[PDB]
Order: C-alpha cells, then sequence, then structure tokens
C-alpha cells in the first residue's frame, strides 16, 4: 500500500548464527567487521534457507 | 526515571539504541525542570513590576 522512491537490495550470504548480528544498534563479528547496518536503518530483512 | 542520572554513565554502557531510550528521560525530565523555573520567575516577576 505505501511505495518508496529508490530501492536498493544488498545480496548475501552469511553463516546461521551471523545473522542475528545484521540490525540496526546490533554489534558482532559481521557488524564490527564486513557488514554493518546503521542504527537507524529502515528497511526489511528477508532469510531463508 | 533514567538508569543514572549522569549523561556519560547511560551513553557508557548501553547500545546507542538502548541509551537513546534513557538519555531521553533526562532530557524530558531537565525540559520540565526549566519550564517550572521559568514559570515561577514570569510569575514573581509579575509581584515585582
Amino acid at each position: 500500500d505505501l511505495c518508496f522512491t529508490n530501492v536498493y537490495a544488498d545480496s548475501f550470504v552469511i553463516r546461521g548464527d551471523e545473522v542475528r548480528q545484521i540490525a540496526p544498534g546490533q554489534t558482532g563479528k559481521i557488524a564490527d567487521y564486513n557488514y554493518k547496518l546503521p542504527d537507524d536503518f529502515t528497511g526489511c530483512v528477508i532469510a531463508w534457507n | 526515571g533514567a538508569i543514572s542520572s549522569v549523561l556519560n554513565d547511560i551513553l557508557s554502557r548501553l547500545d546507542p539504541p538502548e541509551a537513546e531510550v534513557q538519555i531521553d528521560r533526562l532530557i524530558t525530565g531537565r525540559l520540565q525542570s526549566l519550564q517550572t523555573y521559568v514559570t515561577q520567575q514570569l510569575i514573581r516577576a509579575a509581584e515585582i513590576r
């Protein structure tokens, strides 16, 4: 129902236990090294096996 | 209502998204303190004038 101007999708693959570390404000071997979302991040996180 | 009255203490303990929750309580309360002070000074000023 609500649409947005520019959509950016970051596609990648990570280990299972490393998923919870991707989120605003979260820290860990992911957020602190390779891939980090900002604390104000507004978006949707999708994952599947 | 905040965990502690010191600003750096909250910032040095809670995560960025968690700290903002506690810092807002200090800003909100301290803001009301000024409103109470200014409100009284305006009233007392009327008695002096």
